[PDB]
């Protein structure tokens, strides 16, 4: 999971 | 927005769509290319091809279970492109590049046409 | 094999599947969550959810056009997860995390359950 | 395009  | 994103999600969805295709699960159309037949999902075809997007948004053609491609279309070229649609992988070879490019032009798959043009220009 | 790969292909396919969903094009099921209804493509639901994969591979349920979820399922939680399925983006907030996690557990979406557990553990 |  990432900060897009 | 303040969303988080799962990097592999799109790839995992496509892998599962390909698994469904391989097991003939909820496939809703057969693409006929001369003597050959290819089962697929209309939504995936539309999502990958300008030609299929046009065909399946047509008020009559959206309901067809069989689509016959132009007789000049090469089945191997179509097969390579259908695999690309479901995997992001293009099996581009010296022996098939001309057929792949012609099929990609007909199917309106601009990025494939682009890499074929570049590979051809490098060999001349 | 000796294939080349188009990095953005999977993401572009998913973007187009979401565009089809927004325009209600070739959607083939409605998911009912108490008073709310959500139109979707069975193949996308199966590709994202262990529960939908089970439902639509069932010889009788594969043909249903309406699926009613358990009455304990929160519609907003379902909406957030359906958006995630079609975009890879999860709108996870303090106000919805419990509903999102419970819905992801029911839908069998392990990666979502995992990030919800981690975000909850960080706040305790 | 890349070599996967
Ligand atoms: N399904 C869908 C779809 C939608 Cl909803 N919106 C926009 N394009 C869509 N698909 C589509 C249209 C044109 C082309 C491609 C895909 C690849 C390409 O080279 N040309
Ligand atoms: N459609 C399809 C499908 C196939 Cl074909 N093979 C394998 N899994 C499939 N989908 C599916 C099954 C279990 C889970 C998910 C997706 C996400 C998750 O957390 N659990
Ligand atoms: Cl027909
Ligand atoms: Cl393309
Ligand atoms: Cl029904
Ligand atoms: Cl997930």
């Amino acid at each position: 999971w990432v900060i897009p | 927005d303040s969303c988080i994103q799962f990097t592999r999600h799109a790839s995992d969805v496509l892998l599962n769509l390909n698994r469904l295709r391989s097991r003939d699960i909820l496939t809703d159309v057969v693409i006929v290319v001369s003597r050959e037949q290819f089962r697929a999902h209309k939504t995936v075809l539309m999502a990958c091809s300008g030609l299929f997007y046009s065909i399946f948004t047509d008020q009559l053609k959206c309901n067809l279970s069989v689509i016959n491609l132009d007789p000049e279309i090469n089945p191997e070229g179509f097969c390579i492109l259908l695999d690309f649609m479901y995997t992001s992988r293009l099996n581009l070879r010296e022996g098939n590049i001309m057929a792949v490019m012609a099929t990609a032009m007909y199917l309106q798959m601009e990025h494939v046409v682009d890499t074929c043009r570049k590979f051809i220009k490098a060999s001349e």
